């Protein structure tokens, strides 16, 4: 084995009674971390989502167009777009369009969702996060979904006796993974929230989510697209109008 | 409306707004950073060192002093003798983290100097005791002591005059002169609290109590005190005590004791139960079933509200002493303490701007001096003056009135 | 702690609410007032309104007297009570004394009465400041402005709201004898103070003169083109 | 057999605990809280168990543990737990006629686990209550008997001025008298050194307020 | 009006398994537990394969989102915002079925309530005069 | 006094744009690190009893805390499994070195001080250090020129001319505070201090320095402090420090109590009973006023910088510099978009330039125009009633 | 915290507490009004119009203050009944002292100084009420009014209070003439502009109520629009909206053959 492999917190393994270094083991890294990487991806596809052309275009360029074709960007001298953060109300498919941009992709696809990184032991979702964001960087080109991210992040609290300041901590290092020293190298992140209005501003700044993609409710020829969608694998009889089901539907979401 | 870019789009835009060096810059830049890795990969990692003294200094035939007085023994405390059963002994050991044992002396050229709890050593394979220990000294608790006095005299603190004197009192003259307490009668106060708003001399004054006394000084570390291992903390705290009492005249200085122990209602906090038992075995070294000795008590705290009462109490903190915002007098005196290095004017007006800076502290007096130092430096200026002191204050102590006219 | 009680002293010795009266002042459009040796003469920020908008119920620039006008700055309809209480207390003052209310008379009024209002604990300050423009009944160009907090003071010039300390600074520079010789080059002096903040300058300005004897005037957005047209032919003239 | 002695910080329980061990005899054990919670597990419990045993050993015996609320407030917490067990079981374990007595202390007893305060367990509880204007009035010319307290002091006045002092805050206000006396070059303590003790005991001062007659 | 005990009937008439919580032990005291039980028993059904979750009172954390200003509020939220994810996010579950009880859908929280992937809505009402009958019968 | 680490960075080429004088200044760093790599690779090509000495030396040696060291060859260490065995101390020990608490080195078997190891540094705080340094200098920073003087008479005049100070006898703040709203420059001029400065820079976020266990949180501030101290000059940059640092309210929790118990400790360190060496503090915050007072302490931190929303003329030169490499058209006249009177971060003016190159990109034109601008103001800023005032 | 009182200011200047009703004003029903060179209008919403209820009241949102004004409020039912009665007895007062109608800017001014007042003293919680003025005086003709919580009033030639206020306006800034709309397209463009904004199905005749303020004859006339009227114009409206979408599939259709 040559030292120079040999990198400071990398696992080794030892020969018994010894303890010569005889191999360079995988990274460690946290179970909970290493179990939130996606292995197989979603059957969820571009095909499968109606209405949301333009939401695709902006969410498909921040994500493909950066690791695909860096070229672009050094040739037009603008900085890569790193984060997007998909709003919008229930069921609009803020979801379903991760899930679709994890099959589609061919880059590395991490998932944190809901409180995930909020541990009752202290100082435990930042080190989370930390870890979360290494396994990143060695796996890059890397997309981080962050599903519910209001759960962990949301408008700071005043340091009291009601105030969680342990998610605060998580947030700020989160922040800090996004957007601080030695920025990141490949990785994007896909936020997905469903009320934007309570998100830090720290968070909501741009550098750290470039581009905001809002999720309105299908404007009934979305809606058509859906119903389509969602009748395919159906045996719909003669003489039935998806159109007028449409209609009927105002203000319904996906 | 938005076509996406298609093959063609994308490699005439990779071709077409091109410079004619583009290629080159990149691949030289790429050999670049390549190069930057080989070179770090070569010459990587120094020699860390180990602490290998000079040759010469050596002394092969060391692998004979391996072979010999190889015995690497373990330390263990006898515990008990087995009452000696007069004749064959049969000691009993306490190796800590090991277990305990029944053993007996070998080669023990004094069986007498055994004791009970001595610290004895003991080989590894048979228990049998080789030489005796003295007592173990806890080199954290060792370190904790001060022993280069900081250059901070009673001089220096201005504008604390009352303080000064009642810390003085509690702090010196029982130790250099206990002829007059003795005298009256009285047993002086044992156990001083500095409390006030941060900033205003407490760390000073034990800086300059730390100066002035000929005795012993142990300044607390307060994240010394709180560890894993539930009693550590606790033990630590008892082993501080016990050097204490053993030097012949202690002063314990705990600073941020707010961080050592606040009120003990416990409630959610059934993981911080360790550090209230060390706060619980202070108070009760502080007072409790038995004389402390010569042992007075300094604690430093600018959030004397979150304390325990138990710690609180008139018999652990005796003297209790507030370090307030310093008056008129007293922030004219902590200017001049502070001006007497720097090269200033010879007719700057210190008692203005004593005025001008109200309920202001003394380490803010200090950035002031500093800020009006740094704004003469900022002009290429050798001599700050009356003008840069203004500045200084205005950006310092503030950083409109036409209602208080 | 030691706010939301108009009458209760903080340790430092503020009384902190009618300070937060003055800060909603500062939410104010820039009112600017001077005084030259036969006209005093007040402008004023417009802020331009939506075109379905009308334009004749937006009054900044108030006559509370044949002689007196009163420029705005801060919570409207506090605007709208203290101007109206300030034209009754005019027209009675000339009840009770047979002489025309004096600008001080009636900016001491004012005061008195925004005083009034922070004295007790059941009422809200008048959070607004106002530059009071008129000449004596002896003739005399007079300029006073009033705080929320019942303080009023004798200027030459100043200006009140969002550019209150840039157009002050800017006449403090710019303010003299010279400029101020006759009844135009005061005008000109207030349309280059109120063009530091208006970044239009002919459709975001409006100028009321007083004149001695004369009733107030506002100036036409034609008369204010045509002097901003003045004014940058100066400027590049001189550049 | 248990007797409990709960109170406010300072009304002298332990003071009462070192008078008993003073003018009782027998055998004193100066168990003190903290002490049985050492890292290793069952470090704890062995403790218990031996001071109970050397305790039974030396016939008649007083047990005093002080701060009861340290070995087990509630609920390392096992450990802790089961410390307090080994307490619970080793007082249950013994007929009251065992020459063995038991006088905890606490300050909080809101801490203090229920079923160590249960019948057979530590069961006698005596409250110490903040000493009232007599109590205070004595505490005082207790704690300044060996001084040169001028006969004119009005120990009464002081009880009255002293408002929900405890005992160590009248301790400490003769102490702080007797401090105060010594400076001025006082060959005496007198009723107004006693008056700034109160001051400076509760850390306020004295000043000459401009607006009182 | 016999809720609980359809939920035990379909228990009963299982084929593959039936883990019953009830939404009031999710808000246990330490930070980040309640969450971590939604995520564990979610899990749990999935390792188990087909299988019926039952979460016998919702209303206590499953209710209008609500700006919240606090700790306590604010972990609540965190709680149904882990159930949303967890009932239907990017882990789509196989042949994982959930089932909630409650006094009034009124208070539910819109994205749990939507009715898509999360929710299809039954009313349990007081019973008839013909339904006590049977109740009655039944019984005796 | 190990001395300054320092962070190795390669020159900068001066000309930005794509034209042979930047292809000679490349060419000549890559031939000068080619010669350096020859001239190793040479070195190794054209290349006892120390042998011995480590043969002699454990194989697998062990690392252990010496405790109480007796005699001149005899001392006590410990097995880091809590054991500690009364070990002898061959001659190869430097001796006159050994302390309590420094972390011998044992031979595995026999059980003797063989080593020391004087360089326990944990790895927690050894990720924390810059060995690069980032290629932000101070010409990326439009404006801010004010924070930047206040940064540099802190940090970087007291090394460069520390002779100022010392004829007025003044000591020069050691302590910085950059607060200001969510995007400003704060990082930034840390960045640029990082580039700029010859001292051991050590990154740190306060979200980090809070550790799972009892009293870990404390020793990681201590053992930073400790690493900031022995190399010098050092700073130390803590960015985001509200993670802890909050108010200091009467906590009811342990892990909050644990959590201010770290503060205290990053206090005493940053002003304790003790002394501090040459290691210069630069905390970063959004939003001060919820720090504790202590910490903002005038002897702590003696410096407090605002980054405020930009100004006109600083707007101006955010889009200068983020437009610089951009091959900017003639159509684009970069004031209609300082002009407008609106919350713009120097970030949001980077984005507002990306998504403007993203815009023409998407119509197909790799030279970004007035309207391409207008559209990426629109769509990247994301976030008082009329007549109310006025 | 600055929103406890009415009487208390945020440190930055603001009455949260007054801010807190202009914008509780927008649960009210949408409620708007149009100037026209012949005469000014309001349309209102119903936001409640259950089957059960009865009709017993000709209009629930517009009230005639005194012969030449009119007044659509918008906001809490007490207070809008409060007000409504004051503006009455403010008209009829100023009738009584001066023998000729109040002039419309100062019936507004009147009751926007009222609601100032509770805005400015003690423990009194601002009126939440929005009110649209439309009326015609000697001085300045044909005028309309809009007045907040606030007590601060302006006059407008098209606005709109309550729900979907924003859209509304937005709608009528687009497709008002600034001077020359009559009362014919004034209406048109209300029904427009209400129908876009209900975003309730079609636009139900019986969910809207329409006034008209004209002078005929020398005299003022109010006339709240009949629901055969509001039909009518609904269902031209309607046919309007179907020939539009005629023409445009006809255009789909010549652009399909293309
Ligand atoms: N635009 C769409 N096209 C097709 N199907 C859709 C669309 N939007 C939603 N759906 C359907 O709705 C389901 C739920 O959508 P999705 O999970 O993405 O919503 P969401 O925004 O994450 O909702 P939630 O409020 O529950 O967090 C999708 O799996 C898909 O079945
Ligand atoms: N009375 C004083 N006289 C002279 N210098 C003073 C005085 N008070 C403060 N200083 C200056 O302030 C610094 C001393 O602060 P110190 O360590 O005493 O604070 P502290 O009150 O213990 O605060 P904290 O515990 O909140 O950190 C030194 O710069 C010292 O020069
Ligand atoms: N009733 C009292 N009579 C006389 N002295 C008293 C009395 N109460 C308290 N003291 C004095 O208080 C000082 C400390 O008392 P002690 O240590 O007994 O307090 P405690 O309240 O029992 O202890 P803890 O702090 O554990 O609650 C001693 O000087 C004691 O003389
Ligand atoms: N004055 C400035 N000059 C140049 N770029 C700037 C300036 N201010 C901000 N930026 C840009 O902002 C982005 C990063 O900002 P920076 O990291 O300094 O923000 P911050 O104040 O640390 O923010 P946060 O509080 O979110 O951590 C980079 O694009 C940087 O170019
Ligand atoms: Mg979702
Ligand atoms: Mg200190
Ligand atoms: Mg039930
Ligand atoms: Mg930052």
């Amino acid at each position: 084995i040559d030292i120079n492999d040999v990198t400071p917190n990398c696992r080794v393994a030892l020969r018994n009674d010894s303890y010569t270094l005889h191999k360079i083991l995988p990274n460690k890294v946290d179970p909970l971390v290493s179990l939130m990487m996606v292995e197989k991806v979603p059957d969820s596809t571009y095909e499968m989502i109606g209405g949301l052309d333009k939401q695709i275009k902006e969410i498909k360029e921040v994500i493909e167009l950066p690791v695909k074709h860096p070229e672009l960007f050094e040739a037009l001298g603008i900085a890569q777009p790193k984060g997007v953060l998909l709003y919008g109300p229930p069921g609009t498919g803020k979801t379903l369009l991760a899930r679709a941009v994890a099959h589609h992709t061919d880059c590395t696809f991490i998932r944190v969702s809901g409180s995930e990184l909020v541990q009752k032991f202290i100082g435990e979702g930042a080190r989370m996060v930390r870890e979360l964001f290494v396994m990143a960087r060695e796996h890059a080109p890397s997309i981080i979904f962050m599903d519910e991210i209001d759960s962990i992040g949301s408008s700071r609290l005043e340091g009291g006796s009601g105030g969680d300041s342990e998610v605060q901590r998580t947030m700020l290092e989160l922040l800090n993974q996004l957007d601080g020293f030695e920025a990141t190298k490949n990785i994007k992140v896909i936020m997905a929230t469903n009320r934007i209005d309570i998100l830090d501003s720290a968070l909501l700044r741009p550098g750290r989510i470039d581009r905001k993609i809002e999720f309105p409710p299908p404007n009934e020829e979305a809606r058509l697209d859906i119903l389509k969608i969602h009748s395919r694998k159906m045996n719909l009889t003669r003489g039935i109008n998806l159109r007028k089901i449409a209609e009927l539907m105002p203000g319904a979401s996906g | 409306p938005i076509r996406a870019l298609d093959e063609g789009d994308i490699a005439l835009l990779k071709t077409y707004g091109q410079s004619t060096y583009s290629r080159q810059i990149k691949q030289v830049e790429d050999d670049i950073q390549q190069l930057l890795k080989k070179i770090n990969e070569l010459t990587g990692i120094k020699e860390s060192d180990t602490g290998l003294a000079p040759p010469a200094l050596w002394d092969l035939a060391a692998d004979k002093q391996t072979l010999q007085s190889e015995q690497p023994l373990q330390v263990a405390r006898c515990t008990k003798i087995i009452n000696a059963d007069s004749e064959d002994p049969k000691y009993i050991i306490n190796v800590k983290q090991f277990a305990k044992f029944v053993v007996d002396l070998s080669d023990q050229v004094a069986p007498t100097d055994i004791e009970e709890g001595m610290r004895v050593g003991v080989d590894r394979n048979k228990y049998q005791i080789h030489i005796p220990l003295p007592p173990k000294i806890d080199p954290t608790v060792t370190m904790m002591q001060v022993e280069e006095k900081p250059d901070v005299t009673y001089s220096d603190v201005g504008g604390c005059k009352e303080q000064i004197e009642k810390l003085r009192e509690v702090v010196e003259t029982p130790l250099l002169h206990p002829e007059r307490f003795v005298n009256l009668g009285i047993e002086p106060p044992k156990g001083v609290l500095l409390f006030g708003p941060p900033g205003t001399g407490k760390t000073l004054c034990a800086r300059a109590v730390a100066n002035r006394t000929d005795a012993c000084f142990i300044r607390v570390i307060g994240s010394e005190l709180v560890q894993k291992y539930v009693g550590e903390g606790a033990r630590m705290v008892r082993e501080l005590f016990e050097m204490a009492r053993t030097k012949k005249a202690c002063l314990i200085f705990f600073d941020e004791i707010d961080a050592i122990g606040g009120a003990r209602f416990d409630d959610g906090a059934g993981g911080d139960n360790e550090v209230q038992r060390t706060m619980l075995e202070l108070i009760n070294q502080l007072d409790g079933f038995d004389p402390r000795g010569n042992i007075k008590v300094l604690m430093a705290t600018n959030r004397p509200d979150t304390l325990d009462p138990a710690l609180m109490r008139p018999g652990r903190l005796d003297r209790k002493i507030e370090f307030s915002l310093p008056d008129l007098e007293g922030r004219t005196h902590i200017f001049k303490i502070h001006a007497r290095s720097m090269s200033v004017e010879r007719d700057i007006r210190f008692e203005l701007l004593a005025r001008l800076c109200p309920n202001s502290t003394g380490a803010e007096i200090r950035s002031v001096c500093t800020e009006a130092g740094m704004f003469a430096i900022r002009a290429r200026r050798k001599i700050a003056t009356e003008k840069d002191f203004l500045e200084a204050v205005n950006k310092v102590i503030k950083s409109r009135y036409m209602t208080y006219n | 702690s030691y706010d939301r009680a108009i009458t209760v002293f903080s340790p430092d010795g503020h009384l902190f609410q009618v300070e937060y009266a003055q800060e909603a002042v500062k939410k104010g459009s820039t009112a600017v007032g001077v005084r030259g040796r036969d006209i005093v003469v007040l402008g004023v920020e417009k802020k331009s309104v939506a075109k379905l908008q009308d334009e004749r119920t937006v009054r900044k620039i108030c006559a509370l007297d044949d002689n007196v006008c009163m420029a705005f700055a801060g919570l409207t309809a506090d605007a709208r009570i203290v101007i109206n209480r300030a034209r009754v207390e005019c027209q009675s003052h000339r009840l009770t004394v047979e002489d025309p209310v004096t600008v001080e008379y009636i900016t001491r009024y004012i005061a008195s009465l925004k005083q009034r209002y922070t004295q007790s604990n059941g009422r809200r300050p008048f959070g607004i400041s106002a530059l009071i423009v008129g000449f004596d009944f002896d003739g005399t160009p007079r300029l006073y402005q009033t705080d929320p907090s019942g303080t009023y003071h004798a200027w030459k010039a100043n200006a009140i709201g969002r550019g209150a300390k840039s157009v002050r600074e800017f006449l403090e520079k710019n303010y003299t004898d010279e400029a101020i010789e006759t009844d135009d080059l005061t005008i000109k002096l207030v349309i280059k103070a109120l063009l530091e903040v208006v970044q239009s300058g002919g459709k975001n300005i409006e100028l009321a003169v007083m004149r001695r004897d004369q009733s107030l005037k506002i100036l036409n957005p034609e008369e204010i083109e045509k002097y901003v047209a003045e004014i940058e032919k100066e400027k590049e003239e001189n550049e | 057999k248990g007797v409990l002695m709960y109170g406010p910080p300072g009304t002298g329980k332990t003071l009462l605990a070192r008078a008993c061990a003073a003018q009782t005899k027998a055998t004193f054990l100066k168990l003190a809280g903290p002490q049985l919670v050492q890292m290793f597990i069952g470090d704890g419990a062995k403790l218990v168990r031996d001071a109970f045993a050397l305790a039974k050993e030396k016939a008649p015996s007083i047990i005093f543990i002080d701060e009861l609320d340290a070995i087990g407030t509630k609920r390392g917490d096992r450990e802790v737990q089961r410390t307090m067990l080994e307490l619970l079981n080793q007082l249950d374990g013994f007929q009251p006629n065992t020459q063995v007595k038991v006088i905890a202390a606490t300050n909080r007893v809101d801490i203090l686990d229920p079923a160590l305060l249960r019948s057979g367990r530590l069961d006698r509880k005596i409250e110490f209550p903040m000493p009232n204007e007599e109590a205070r009035a004595r505490i005082m010319q207790i704690h300044s008997r060996k001084m040169n307290v001028s006969p004119d002091v009005n120990y009464e006045e002081l009880a009255r001025c002293t408002d929900d002092f405890n005992g160590a805050q009248c301790k400490a206000v003769c102490v702080e008298a007797g401090m105060i006396a010594l400076r001025r070059g006082a060959t005496e303590l007198t009723h107004e050194d006693y008056m700034e003790g109160i001051l400076e005991v509760q850390a306020k001062k004295k000043a000459n307020l401009q607006y009182y007659a | 009006c016999g809720k609980t005990m359809l939920a035990k009937a379909v228990a009963h008439h299982t084929t593959a398994a039936f883990i019953r919580v009830v939404g009031s032990e999710f808000v246990q005291k330490y930070l980040g537990e309640g969450p971590r039980m939604v995520r564990d028993v979610f899990r749990l059904a999935k390792e188990n394969a087909p299988a019926i979750i039952f979460i016998d009172e919702i209303d206590a954390i499953a209710t209008k989102r609500f700006d919240a200003q606090t700790g306590a509020d604010r972990e609540v939220q965190r709680i149904l915002l882990e159930l949303l994810n967890q009932m239907d996010g990017f882990d789509q579950n196989v042949n994982v079925k959930v089932i909630m009880a409650t006094n009034r859908a009124d208070t539910l929280d819109p994205a749990l309530l939507r009715p898509g992937r999360l929710d299809r809505k039954i009313e349990f009402p007081l019973p008839d005069r013909r339904q006590k009958r049977l109740i009655f019968s039944t019984i005796t | 006094t190990k001395g300054p680490d320092a962070a190795s960075k390669l020159p900068l080429v001066t000309p930005h744009t794509q034209c042979r004088l930047k292809l000679l200044k490349l060419e000549r760093i890559k031939d000068y690190l080619l010669m350096e790599e020859e001239f190793i690779r040479n070195q190794e090509q054209m290349k006892e009893e120390r042998s011995k000495v480590d043969d002699l030396r454990g194989t697998p040696m062990s690392v252990g805390t010496l405790e109480e060291i007796i005699d001149d060859n005899h001392a006590i260490v410990s097995t880091s499994v809590g054991s500690e065995h009364y070990v002898s101390i061959l001659s190869f020990v430097d001796k006159d070195l050994l302390e309590p608490g420094c972390s011998v080195l044992l031979n595995h078997k026999v059980h003797a001080v063989i080593g020391v190891l004087m360089d326990d540094t944990d790895p927690l705080v050894t990720v924390m250090k810059v060995e690069k340094a980032p290629q932000e200098t101070y010409a990326d920073i439009g404006g801010l020129d004010n924070q930047i003087q206040e940064i540099k008479e802190s940090v970087e005049l007291p090394l460069t001319h520390p002779e100022y100070y010392e004829e007025m006898g003044i000591k020069p703040p050691k302590g910085v505070i950059l607060y200001g709203p969510p995007g400003t420059g704060k990082t930034l001029l840390a960045k640029a201090v990082a580039n700029q400065t010859s001292a051991t820079f050590l990154r740190v976020v306060g979200s980090e320095l809070i550790q799972k266990y009892l009293g870990d949180g404390p020793k990681l501030v201590r053992e930073l402090f400790r690493v900031a101290e022995e190399h010098a000059p050092s700073i130390v940059f803590i960015d985001e420090i509200d993670a802890i640092g909050t108010k200091r309210y009467d906590s009811n929790s342990g892990g909050e109590r644990e959590i201010q118990r770290t503060m205290l400790e990053l206090l005493n360190q940053l002003d304790g009973f003790d002394s501090r060496g040459d290691v210069k503090v630069i905390m970063a915050t959004n939003r001060i006023e919820t720090l504790d007072p202590a910490l903002i302490r005038p002897g702590r931190i003696d410096r407090k910088i605002e980054f405020p929303l930009p100004d006109e003329k600083t707007k101006k030169r955010i889009f200068q510099i983020h437009t610089s490499r951009m091959t900017l058209a003639d159509d684009v006249t970069l004031d209609d978009l300082i002009m407008a009177k609106d919350d713009l971060s120097g970030a949001d003016i980077k984005a507002i330039c990306t998504e403007a190159g993203l815009m023409a990109l998407r119509e197909r034109r790799m030279k970004v125009t007035n309207e391409d601008f207008k559209k990426s103001k629109e769509n990247v800023l994301y976030k008082t009633p009329e007549g109310l005032y006025l | 915290r600055y929103d406890s009182r009415t009487t208390i200011f945020s440190p930055e200047g603001r009455l949260y507490q007054v801010e807190y009703a202009m914008e509780a004003i927008g649960h009210a029903g949408t409620c708007l009004g149009i100037l026209a060179n012949d005469g000014v209008l309001l349309a209102a919403e119903r936001r409640n119009i259950h089957k059960l209820l009865d009709e017993v009241f000709f209009s629930e949102k517009i009230y005639k203050l005194n012969e030449d004004m009119a007044c659509s409020v918008a906001g809490i039912t007490s207070d809008a009944n409060v007000l409504t009665n004051e503006l009455r007895l403010i008209a009829q007062r100023y009738l009584l002292q001066y023998q000729e109608p109040i002039p419309c800017e100062q019936l507004v001014t009147a009751l926007c100084d009222i609601k100032q007042a509770y805005t400015q003293f003690g423990g009194k919680r601002p009126f939440g009420v929005s009110l649209l003025y439309i009326g015609w005086d000697k001085h300045y003709g044909f005028q309309l009014y809009q007045s907040d919580p606030s007590g601060n009033y302006g006059g407008w030639k098209a606005t709109c209070i309550g729900n979907n206020s924003a859209a509304a306006v937005s709608m009528l800034k687009q497709d008002y003439k600034e001077g020359e709309m009559t009362l014919k397209s004034a209406l048109a463009l209300a029904i427009k502009v209400l129908n876009k904004t209900m975003d309730v199905s079609k636009l139900s005749a019986e969910k809207v109520e329409i006034a008209t303020l004209t002078r005929e004859n020398g005299k003022t006339v109010i006339r709240v629009l009949k629901q055969k009227e509001v039909e009518q114009l609904i269902k031209k409206h309607e046919e309007e909206e179907a020939k539009a979408e005629r023409e445009k599939k006809e255009k789909e259709q010549k652009e399909k053959d293309k």
